RNA sequence: UGAAACUCAAAGGAAUUGACGGGGGCCCGCACAAGCGGUGGAGCAUGUGGUUUAAUUCGAAGCAACGCGAAGAACCUUAC
RNA sequence: AGCGCCGGCCAACUCCGUGCCAGCAGCCGCGGUAAUACGGAGGGCGCGAGCGUUACCCGGAUUCACUGGGCGUAAAGGGC
């Protein structure tokens, strides 16, 4: 998750199991539709939902630019 | 016949009724995220029913939701309104070569009816078990008898039995065991 | 391709007044609609009722950056 | 019968066995819907009728029909119920109102639109 | 084949064992008669119509 | 003595005209019989079924479809 | 200026879409590629600031029959 540009806002528990909650852009969020299969054996989820507005680091930004 | 080929043909006897409650397991809506659930069920395959194995792939990402991956898009509409059957009381959604089904959380009403359910096929299948050990017996009363065999030596035989018998019966315990434990999480 | 591009317009013109979070505006540059949205699976379902009950001779691409400047 | 036999016994009154049991004597009853289903019909009528087994506040749960094309109907769905039959459907006494609760009109009807709850067009 | 296939019969083809009788009437590629040009049902068709002259109905 | 819930759009009465009868009566047709030569069995001719096949074109289905539409398929005919 | 209807009862007709699907239905019943019966349109009938629906009472029900019904075979003569 973090090597999908995130930022961890903490875990807590729910059908125990347990629940993780951080902040994604969007751009790094396509794999991870079956990438929580390829992880969690297929026994993981997801909800994803728009947040806000940032500026994305000077290594993205100055290449997007094609 | 003989002793090592009786426990080898009980010991395989016992499995198939073993996996047969699992079999009777999966096929439950049970936290329902289960694939296998929706695996079988009746549909409308060219006018003649049979069973969706042959038609399309059950596959559950997520365990919340679930699909029915599908390879006839002229049998999804076949197999949707046979899932719109009497049963299980879920509004799928179909098509684009797709076909979801997001599973609500199980009511205790239906709560109420699963466990039961589960301990149902659970002693069911010792029953099944312990069935197919009397037969070994009396595979073992004309086996011991037909071959002149030692007394102390028929005692363990029996033995030797029970302890085959108490395997598959943890285990059988053990199976129903933990599906209920995804019925009550 | 190509004399049934007013029922695309005609199509989700039938989705503006029943479903008013989605957008429909063509880009000036480059020129085409962009059929904006919410998320893939509002954007799938968009895609499948359409191909499924309105026919529309299209196919799209489609990623979804939408950034903004 | 002799005049002096109806002095006797007399007439006996024909009773009007009510038609609508879970009505409880009301013109509707609201409710909340316990399945979503398609049932077949008997002979000789073959289709899938949209049905949805209601749960009354008069404690009563029976079966309704959901009249029209499309509904959104679902698990705990929150409806008003009239009455009405189907000659074809055994078991189904009661029709489900369009345009009441969480049950929406039909999209797009022209014709006979005050039964299915659909405004007035623009 | 139908109308590609009467106009085929009235070109002379390549080779002379390719030549076949078609109706005058109503293009049958069987049960066509030399003598009349027509078929057997085109002949009954004119017969009773007369016009096939001096074609009368055989009852002996 | 004798309910109901539920469920059906009929359940019935007689009579009429048909058809049918392992019902009757009086008849006829090579229908049986009485006769005579055949088929099935053999080898081939010809048509279908099936499979085969790039195609083995389509139709015809108990009688009343099977030397039938074809009273002339090497090519043509010929639709595959 | 809206609503209901426009298969028979029962007043008011065609076109297209659909193909025992989607749906209508108060009864008999409609939809299996020419649907006056389904959805829309054009057209028509009926009412009007109302129109349709559900629930209930009575009517038609002479179908609890005093007015004014029946009981051989239809439901019904009591075993005597
Ligand atoms: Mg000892
Ligand atoms: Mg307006
Ligand atoms: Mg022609
Ligand atoms: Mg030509
Ligand atoms: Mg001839
Ligand atoms: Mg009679
Ligand atoms: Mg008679
Ligand atoms: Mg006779
Ligand atoms: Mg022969
Ligand atoms: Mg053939
Ligand atoms: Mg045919
Ligand atoms: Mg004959
Ligand atoms: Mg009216
Ligand atoms: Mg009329
Ligand atoms: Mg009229
Ligand atoms: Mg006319
Ligand atoms: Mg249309
Ligand atoms: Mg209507
Ligand atoms: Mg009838
Ligand atoms: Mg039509
Ligand atoms: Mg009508
Ligand atoms: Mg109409
Ligand atoms: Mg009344
Ligand atoms: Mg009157
Ligand atoms: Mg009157
Ligand atoms: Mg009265
Ligand atoms: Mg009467
Ligand atoms: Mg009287
Ligand atoms: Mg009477
Ligand atoms: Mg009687
Ligand atoms: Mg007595
Ligand atoms: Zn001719």
């Amino acid at each position: 998750l973090n090597a999908r540009r995130g930022q961890i806002l903490g875990m807590e528990p729910r059908g125990n199991a347990q629940v993780i909650r951080a902040f994604v852009p969007l751009a790094e969020m396509f794999g991870y539709a079956t990438d929580l299969r390829s992880k969690t054996q297929g026994r993981g989820s997801f909800v994803m939902f728009f947040d806000h507005y940032q500026e994305v680091p000077k290594q993205v930004q100055e290449k997007l630019i094609k | 016949m003989t002793l090592k080929e009786l426990y080898a043909e009980t010991r395989s006897h016992m499995q198939k009724s073993l996996e047969v409650l699992e079999h009777n397991l999966a096929g439950l809506r049970t936290g329902r995220a289960n694939p296998a659930l929706l695996l079988h069920l009746k549909v409308e395959y060219y006018g003649a029913h049979v069973p969706l194995n042959q038609i399309a792939t059950v596959t559950a990402p997520d365990p919340r939701t679930l699909v029915v991956q599908s390879w006839d898009q002229n049998a999804l509409k076949a197999i949707e309104k046979a899932i719109r059957d009497s049963d299980l009381g879920l509004n799928p959604s179909n098509k684009g070569d797709a076909l979801y089904i997001n599973i609500p959380p199980l009511t205790e009403e239906r709560r109420k009816d699963l466990v039961r359910a589960v301990r149902q096929y659970a002693e069911e299948g010792r029953v099944a078990i312990r069935n197919i050990r009397r037969e070994a017996l009396d595979k073992l009363k004309k086996l011991a008898k037909e071959l002149h065999l030692s007394e102390d030596e028929t005692k363990r035989a029996e033995a030797e039995i029970q302890k085959i018998t108490d395997e598959f019966i943890a285990k059988a315990d053990q199976l129903a065991e933990k599906k209920e434990q995804e019925i009550l999480g | 391709t190509k004399a049934d591009q007013e029922k695309l317009s005609q199509a989700l013109a039938r989705l503006a007044e029943e479903d008013p979070t989605f957008r429909v505006s063509t880009h000036p540059e480059t020129g085409q609609t962009i059929i904006s949205g919410m998320g893939e699976l509002h954007l799938e379902i968009i895609v499948d009722r359409l191909k499924r009950e309105f026919k529309v001779d299209a196919n799209v691409g489609k990623p979804q950056v939408a950034y903004r400047e | 019968p002799t005049i002096n036999q109806l002095v006797r016994k007399g007439r006996e009154k024909v009773r009007k066995k009510s038609k609508v049991p879970a009505l409880k004597g009301a013109p509707f009853r609201r409710g909340v819907c316990t399945v979503v289903r398609t049932v077949t019909p008997k002979k000789p009528n073959s289709a899938l009728r949209k049905v949805a087994k209601v749960r009354l506040t008069s404690g009563y749960e029976v079966t309704a029909y959901i009249p029209g094309e499309g509904h959104n109907l679902q698990e705990h769905s929150v409806v008003l119920i009239r009455g009405g039959r189907v000659k074809d459907l055994p078991g189904v006494r009661y029709h489900i109102v369009r345009g009441v609760y969480d049950a929406a009109g039909v999209k797009d009807r022209k014709k006979s639109r005050s039964k299915y709850g659909t405004k007035k067009p623009k | 084949a139908r109308k590609a296939l009467i106009e085929k019969a009235k070109r002379t083809p390549k080779f002379k064992v390719r030549a076949y009788t078609r109706c005058v009437r109503c293009g049958r590629a069987r049960s066509v008669y030399r003598f009349f040009g027509l078929c057997r049902i085109c002949l009954r068709e004119l017969a009773h119509k007369g016009q096939l002259p001096g074609v009368r109905k055989a009852s002996w």
